[PDB]
């Protein structure tokens, strides 16, 4: 039922839409009115992706794909069965993910807590909507957003990377990846550090912060701090996501051709545009 | 009595003799399964 | 070894992602196993255990030993929390609301919650302690931006409840964590960082208004600060937001509240 | 409000030298100046760092690594520091080809000096792996760093070392490059079929997707409690607070199950890790089990055919 | 082999048993799963043969 | 070889034995689908060649 | 040596099981081992 | 030689046997799947080639 | 460990070794008989 | 070269037994692994085309 | 060159040890690397090209 | 800061000068050595 | 200004611009001393 | 020129003289490689040439 201490923090108030219609909680959820409306939305998005299923003939769950609309069809409805059901699943994934960082505002809130969570989750909805709305609104037509299967939506990935030859020479796209890599990095330090000085060699005595400070400045030479690490890891995060909602926000839209044609106007700077030997020339 | 556990010599050899008994009539249930299937067609 | 198979399609490939679903299902339990070390056994809203406790059984316990000699903590163990709750039950099912008896914040429940920890201050590595005003430390000043000290300390209801004397440090951490801000009663009392704005001209605190200055718990000894009492004060001025929501100067919740 | 993203005021004082455990101070040099941009976000003492054996060792693989490739790029740029300006991106230090297979007669011009880096990044990349273990030792801390360095150390071995000995050629190893071992990804994913349809690719885009999501979250939940102390994480494990309790409450809330101030942080390690160990995984399978990942997937109920 | 039962004070029923019982589960789809893929043994398709079914 | 069993005060029983019993079944599986993936010691292949199954 | 907490009396009798139950699975695997090289060798 | 025992006075029993078993199953490993990959001494193609299996 | 613990542990290692070295010999005699890599 | 003696009045002998170990074993492999690359020297195709397997 | 010997009151002969001792290895299989490179000096290819090992 | 400021400015003027240099040496003309190497003979 | 500081930053300034310097002597097919003297004394 | 000296109480010994070896040592590696480079001055094949080795 309820943790050895949570019944001290199950208070009324604290929340954004109708009082204590909702204010209750379903096990350990905490429902409210944004969570009303996200299991509503959650579920009719299953049943949906099932029917999905059922229309197009298979059960297996790696091959059911909802495909969106056909080029042709612009940015108008679709008949159900060919490309309308990938719409009224994109609303209700819209809500469903919309309704949830509300709620996490309200659980926020409840506890007394800063909203850095529902923050971040506003990150990544707006990279989905990117990769949904924005770009394929932008550029003419829902058949430029993705299907949803778990493996048909990797072939839309491969697809739109290879419009523009190799994908890696998009330079929002590099700090991208940069960005996930130390943040990957960063999470494995991190997680490394606290568990060692946690756990020690074995029946010594539990570590103090001074202890991981002076590991890695052994280490490497700089330590950044507890709080350095934990906003050094938001940031990061972020960043990771912002630049490629960027990268593909300008793809096919500002930029339509081989991505290291882009890299080209270095080579062709003026001191050195001429210059015999070396790679290029 | 290494006490990892914290069972006794009586506790361990009666939990150790009802497990054997266990496994013994599941051995026997596998035993005639692999009889009947060897003589529907054999493996060998 | 290119593409043969044991048996059906299955290789190397097949066994290896086979043998990795299993590993990731044993990773999963053991994961949520060392979770369950806090807070568990579950109990029903009355105190009393609850027929649930999971799929997931409890751990074994392991032990931390405490540096500076300050003990043991064996986990998962017995949690009581050696403080009584001012609470009463809204209705008789469970998964709903405990209303406050009396003032919430201040028998300290809701936002305004806050734990019996030892009541001691935590230490640095070398035995002294770790959060230290700025006078009582040896060699530090403010280094950039903002110097907070001599300013007017405004609450969230636009009036000015005192100004800013020290700030506290944290030594090895070199960060500030307390503003000492001190009122015309006289008395001091701490302000968590987080919780102030420092502006040009003014130290802003969004959390409480004057009036719930003076309620702030103090500290025992004056050069200190324990564990406890810093529960105590981060709690308080925590569960300000929420309940010195209504005597709050601020243009958004006034225009729903009029709306509302 | 104030949001905790960055310090609004700083303070220093006395540079701390640091614990003192088993630790040879001979070898730890002096504080280094303090950094107020640094300061900003975090920490902003530098140093000391400590200069051992392996640090030495590695140390100087590391600079002779990085010095061949440097020079190797001279060379190819025709010693002109314009062109070298220009083209820093597309050169590259490329293995043997494939006739020369796994020997060490290929000419010091098609990959001898690529033999030779590569020599020198094994021992700088095990050096540092064994400073790692060494550093945890000295303090009395734990392992884990080393063994999580080791997944990564695990898919570096694979791309680099036993993929190549597998497939009995040192021309499937990486060049060292910007662009050049770009493409060497892209040409690596279009010989083999896709890499999207390797199981263990998915796997490892799933825990890389996983680290950033947990992180995110984790970075998050403390920034939003560090309003009660969350961030001192250590002291939440020996005596738990308020800031530990709200942050459970708000994952048990929001999803139906939490973790602890301790479990979070062997979530976050397993996540990271599982990258680089199902990448290896994966990259070993590649080539020398599957050279066709679509037509696997197509056999293995994955591709629609 | 008398003796064996003392392998009861190295290890904690519980978590053996759980082990046991998972690994046992495990290892029977294992097997069946093999039988089921060679063409003889698919007992279904067999049978399938035997009656004229197809 | 007689105090061989010295090792015992160097290594923790449970431990050991957890690890063997996972190293046993681990190298049997291995040896297992190496004789089936090799065309003879293939014994289901076999057999279904012997009796004229297919 | 005093690394794991057992006296001499108790190593040698657990020693001493185990090293029949070992015995006992290499019997097992000899009669198997007899078994497939009279059914088909390998040599 | 006589004297090497003294080995022990510089090194832990525990951890040279842990990594001493590590290193054995190591090796042993790798010889094996070197033979494996040679046409010959992989010696499951090799019977299957003397007595006319397949 | 003293001196004495030294040597008998030592001891009962080698005659472990030896042992192990022992089964190696005849194996490899065994492949060396069957097929020659000389 | 009589008093190199004294380099062990410089050196920890642990820590330098441990460095030698992995160093011989890692000259060692790098060699076999030299030797094993080139159509000479690797023994096993010299012992394939010795004695008629292929 | 009489006096050089206080290069030893400057540095710790530790540290230099270490240091010389990998400078050296590493230099050492820096030109034994070089040397098998170049068609000629790779004194593997050599012996094969003269006793025909081809 | 007069410090950074200095370093700041001759970093500025260091490089502003390579940057011309560079431009100039990039012209078929104004490279001072390869039109002495024309007028001198030096193919 | 720090005597020390400036006179590390001064070493390597001289020393990377004479190695610049020479570099780009090197580039040009003439003043390459070691590539004129190849062609003087028929080293082709 | 005389009391160049002074410079040494401006530099500590130590970081000047790692410095310094590192410094020598790369530069010699440097020219050694662009000596190399050319098909001229690459000793190597300037002895290959003139004792017909290929
Ligand atoms: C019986 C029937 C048979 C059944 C058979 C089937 C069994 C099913 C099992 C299902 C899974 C169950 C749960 C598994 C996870 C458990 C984790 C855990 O318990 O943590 C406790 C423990 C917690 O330690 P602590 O309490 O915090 O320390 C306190 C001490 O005071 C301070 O202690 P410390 O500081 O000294 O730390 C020491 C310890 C603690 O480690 C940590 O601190 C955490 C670090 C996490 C990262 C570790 C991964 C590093 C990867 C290394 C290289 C990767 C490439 C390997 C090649 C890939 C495989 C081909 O270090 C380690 O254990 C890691 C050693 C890694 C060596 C890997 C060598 C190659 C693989 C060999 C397999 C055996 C590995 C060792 C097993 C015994 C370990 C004692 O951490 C561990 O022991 C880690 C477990 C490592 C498991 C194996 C790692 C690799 C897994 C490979 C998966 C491949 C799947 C198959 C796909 C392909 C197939 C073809
Ligand atoms: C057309 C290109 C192909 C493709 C080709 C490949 C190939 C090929 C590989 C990957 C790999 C990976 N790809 Mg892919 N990839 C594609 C599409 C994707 C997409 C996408 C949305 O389209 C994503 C998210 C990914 C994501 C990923 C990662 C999950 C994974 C790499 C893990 C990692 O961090 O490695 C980076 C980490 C390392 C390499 C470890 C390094 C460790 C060492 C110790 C570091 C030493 C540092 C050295 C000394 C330098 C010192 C510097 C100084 C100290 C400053 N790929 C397509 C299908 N991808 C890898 C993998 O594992 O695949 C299974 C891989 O090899
Ligand atoms: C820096 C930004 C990072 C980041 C950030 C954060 N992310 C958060 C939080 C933060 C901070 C939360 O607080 C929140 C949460 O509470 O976590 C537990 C959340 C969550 N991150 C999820 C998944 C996730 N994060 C990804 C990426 C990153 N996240 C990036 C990198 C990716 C991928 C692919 O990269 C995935 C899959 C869910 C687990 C969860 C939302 C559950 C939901 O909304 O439920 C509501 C929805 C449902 C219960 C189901 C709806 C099903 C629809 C109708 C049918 C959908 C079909 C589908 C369209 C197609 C299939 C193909
Ligand atoms: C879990 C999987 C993640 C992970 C894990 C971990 N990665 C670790 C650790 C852990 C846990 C460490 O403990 C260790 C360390 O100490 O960290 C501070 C380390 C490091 N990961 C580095 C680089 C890196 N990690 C990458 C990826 C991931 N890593 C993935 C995502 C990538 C890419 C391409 O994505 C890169 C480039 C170095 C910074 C450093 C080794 C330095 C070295 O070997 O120096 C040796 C080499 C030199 C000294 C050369 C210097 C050249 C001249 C001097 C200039
Ligand atoms: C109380 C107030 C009452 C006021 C009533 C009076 C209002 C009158 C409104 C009349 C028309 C309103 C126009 C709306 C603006 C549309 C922009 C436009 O220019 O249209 C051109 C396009 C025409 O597309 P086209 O492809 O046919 O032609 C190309 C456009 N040209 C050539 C003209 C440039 O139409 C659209 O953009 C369609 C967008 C559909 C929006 C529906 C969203 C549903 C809500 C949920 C969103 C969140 C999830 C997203 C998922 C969506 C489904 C997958
Ligand atoms: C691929 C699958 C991989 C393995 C997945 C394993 C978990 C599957 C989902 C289990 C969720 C619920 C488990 C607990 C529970 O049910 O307890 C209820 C009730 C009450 O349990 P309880 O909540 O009171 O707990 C009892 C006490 N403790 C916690 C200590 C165990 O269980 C029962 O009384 C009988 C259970 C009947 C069998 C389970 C019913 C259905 C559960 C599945 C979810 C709903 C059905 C979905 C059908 C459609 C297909 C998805
Ligand atoms: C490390 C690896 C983690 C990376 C993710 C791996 C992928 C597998 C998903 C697991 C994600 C992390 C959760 C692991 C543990 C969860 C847990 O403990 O649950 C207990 C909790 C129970 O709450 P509790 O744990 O607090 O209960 C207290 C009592 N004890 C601890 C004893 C149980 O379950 C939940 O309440 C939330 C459910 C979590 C699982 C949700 C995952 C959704 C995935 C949807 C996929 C459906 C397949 C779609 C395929 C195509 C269509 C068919
Ligand atoms: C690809 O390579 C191929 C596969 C071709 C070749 C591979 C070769 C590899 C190298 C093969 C490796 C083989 C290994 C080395 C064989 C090892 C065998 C031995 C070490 C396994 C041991 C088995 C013994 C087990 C069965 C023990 C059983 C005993 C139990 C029944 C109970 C006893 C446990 C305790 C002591 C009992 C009671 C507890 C106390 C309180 C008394
Ligand atoms: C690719 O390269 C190829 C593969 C071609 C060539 C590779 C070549 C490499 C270099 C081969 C390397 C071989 C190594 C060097 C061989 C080393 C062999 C020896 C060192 C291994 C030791 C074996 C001994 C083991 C079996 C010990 C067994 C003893 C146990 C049974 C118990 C003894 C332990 C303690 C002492 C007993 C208890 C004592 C009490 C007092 C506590
Ligand atoms: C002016 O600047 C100077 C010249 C002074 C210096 C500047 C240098 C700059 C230009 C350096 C540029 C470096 C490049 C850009 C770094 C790129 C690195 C790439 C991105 C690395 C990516 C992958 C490499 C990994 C996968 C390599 C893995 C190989 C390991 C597994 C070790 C391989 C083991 C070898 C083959 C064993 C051989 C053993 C001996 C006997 C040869
Ligand atoms: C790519 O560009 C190319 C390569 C073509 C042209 C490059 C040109 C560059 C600019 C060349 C740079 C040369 C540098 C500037 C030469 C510097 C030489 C001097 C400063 C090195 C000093 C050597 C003295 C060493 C040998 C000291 C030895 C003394 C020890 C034996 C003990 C004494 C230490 C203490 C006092 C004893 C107590
Ligand atoms: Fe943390």
């Amino acid at each position: 039922a309820l943790l050895s201490f949570e019944r001290k923090y199950r208070v009324p108030g604290g929340t954004l839409v109708g009082g204590n219609l909702f204010d209750f909680w379903v096990g350990p959820f905490y429902v409210g009115f944004f969570g009303v409306a996200t299991f509503f939305f959650a579920a009719l998005g299953i049943i949906l992706i099932a029917w999905s299923a059922v229309l197009q003939g298979t059960w297996n769950p790696q091959l059911i794909s909802v495909y969106p609309p056909a080029l042709e069809y612009g940015l108008g409805g679709a008949p159900l069965a060919k490309g309308g059901l990938w719409q009224i699943i994109t609303i209700c994934a819209t809500g469903a993910f919309v309704s949830w960082a509300l709620r996490e505002v309200e659980i926020c809130r409840k506890l007394g807590i800063g909203y850095h969570i529902p923050f971040a989750f506003a990150f990544a909805i707006l990279a989905y909507l990117t990769l949904v709305l924005f770009r394929p609104v932008m550029m003419g037509a829902w058949g430029y957003a993705f299907p949803y299967g778990i493996w048909t939506h990797l072939d839309w990935v491969s697809n739109t990377g290879y419009t523009y030859g190799n994908f890696h020479y998009n330079p929002a796209h590099m700090i991208a990846i940069s960005f996930f890599f130390t943040n990957a990095l960063a999470l494995a330090l991190h997680g490394a550090l606290v568990l060692s000085a946690a756990n020690p060699e074995k029946g010594k005595e539990m570590r103090t912060p001074d202890h991981e400070d002076t590991f890695f400045r052994d280490l490497v030479g700089y330590s950044i701090g507890t709080l350095g690490i934990h906003r050094l890891g938001l940031l990061l995060s972020l960043s990771a996501v912002f630049f490629s909602a960027l990268c593909m926000i300008i793809t096919g839209t500002i930029w339509f051709d081989q991505w290291v044609d882009w890299w080209q106007w270095w080579v062709k700077l003026p001191w050195w545009a001429n210059i015999p030997g070396g790679i290029n020339g | 009595d290494l006490g990892y556990t914290g069972l006794t010599d009586e506790q361990a050899q009666e939990l150790h003799s009802v497990y054997m008994s266990g496994l013994w009539l599941f051995s026997a249930v596998a035993i005639v399964a692999h009889l009947a299937v060897y003589i529907w067609r054999p493996w060998f | 070894m290119v593409g043969v198979t044991a048996f059906g399609n299955f290789d190397l490939a097949s066994l290896a992602i086979y043998s990795f679903w299993i590993f990731l299902a044993g990773l999963i339990y053991y994961l949520q196993t060392e979770n369950m070390r806090e807070g568990y056994p579950l109990e029903n809203e009355d105190g009393t255990p609850a027929a649930n406790q999971g799929p997931f059984p409890l751990p074994k316990p392991k032990t931390f030993i405490l540096p500076h000699g300050r003990g043991t903590l064996t986990v998962p163990g017995p949690e009581s929390e050696d403080r009584p709750i001012a609470l009463a039950r809204t209705a008789v099912s469970e998964g709903f609301p405990h209303a406050p008896t009396g003032d919430p914040m201040k028998d300290g429940v809701g936002p305004a919650s806050w734990v019996a920890r030892r009541d001691l201050p935590e230490l640095d590595g070398h035995g002294h302690n770790k959060i230290k005003p700025m006078k009582a430390a040896a060699g530090f000043h403010v280094s950039a931006g903002k110097n907070p000290i001599g300013l007017p300390v405004r609450g969230c209801d636009l009036e000015i409840a005192g100004k800013v004397v020290d700030i506290w440090v944290d030594i090895p951490e070199q960060m500030a964590r307390f503003l000492e801000v001190e009122l015309k009663d006289g008395s001091t009392r701490l302000l968590p960082m987080q919780m102030v704005k420092v502006q040009s001209n003014r130290v802003h605190v969004n959390a409480l208004s004057s009036d719930l200055f003076a309620g702030i718990p103090t500290i025992k000894s004056p050069t200190e600060v324990t564990l406890l009492e810093e529960d105590k004060i981060c709690g308080y001025v925590a569960g300000g937001l929420m309940y010195a929501a209504p005597k709050r100067k601020s243009v958004v919740a006034a225009m729903l509240a009029e709306y509302a | 409000e104030y949001q905790n993203i960055f310090s609004q005021v700083q303070v220093r004082g006395p540079a701390d030298l640091g614990m003192t455990e088993d630790v040879n101070l001979a070898n730890r040099s002096g504080v280094g100046p303090f950094s107020t941009l640094l300061g900003w976000f975090g920490n902003a003492q530098l140093g000391p760092i400590y200069l051992g054996s392996l640090g030495v060792l590695s140390l100087f693989s590391g600079l002779m690594w990085f010095f061949t490739i440097g020079i190797w790029f001279w060379y190819q740029a025709g010693w002109n520091p314009a062109v070298f300006l220009r083209d820093l991106f597309f050169f590259s230090l490329e293995p043997p080809a494939p006739e020369y297979g796994l020997s060490f007669a290929a000419p010091l011009k098609e990959g001898g000096l690529w033999l030779i880096a590569s020599f020198f990044m094994f021992v700088a990349v095990w050096s540092w792996w064994g400073r790692t273990y060494l550093r945890a030792q000295a303090l009395g801390m734990g392992k884990h760093t080393a063994w999580a360095f080791l997944s990564a150390i695990w898919l570096w071995m694979v791309l680099g070392f036993i993929r190549p000995i597998l497939m009995g050629s040192w021309s499937e190893a990486v060049p060292y490059g910007i662009f050049s071992h770009l493409d060497w990804t892209n040409n690596f994913s279009l010989v083999h079929g896709n890499l999207f349809y390797n199981p263990f690719h998915g796997l490892s885009i799933a825990f890389l997707y996983g680290s950033a999501l947990l992180f995110a979250m984790h970075g998050a939940t403390i920034l939003a409690v560090s309003r009660f102390g969350g961030e001192r994480e250590l002291e939440q494990i020996a005596d738990r607070g308020t800031a530990a309790e709200r942050a459970a409450l708000f994952w048990r809330w929001t999803m139906g199950f939490n973790a602890t101030m301790e479990g979070i942080h062997r979530w976050a390690i397993w996540m990271a890790v599982l990258v680089t160990l199902t990448g290896g995984i994966g990259i070993l399978l590649s080539g020398t089990v599957v050279d066709n990942w679509y037509v696997w997937g197509q056999n293995h109920g994955m591709a629609p055919l | 082999m008398s003796k064996f039962y003392k392998i009861w004070m190295i290890f904690d029923p519980r978590r053996v048993f759980v082990a046991q019982g998972v690994f046992l589960f495990l290892l029977a789809v294992m097997i069946h799963l093999i039988l089921l893929s060679t063409p003889s043994y698919n007992w279904l398709e067999i049978s399938a043969a035997k009656y004229n079914r197809v």
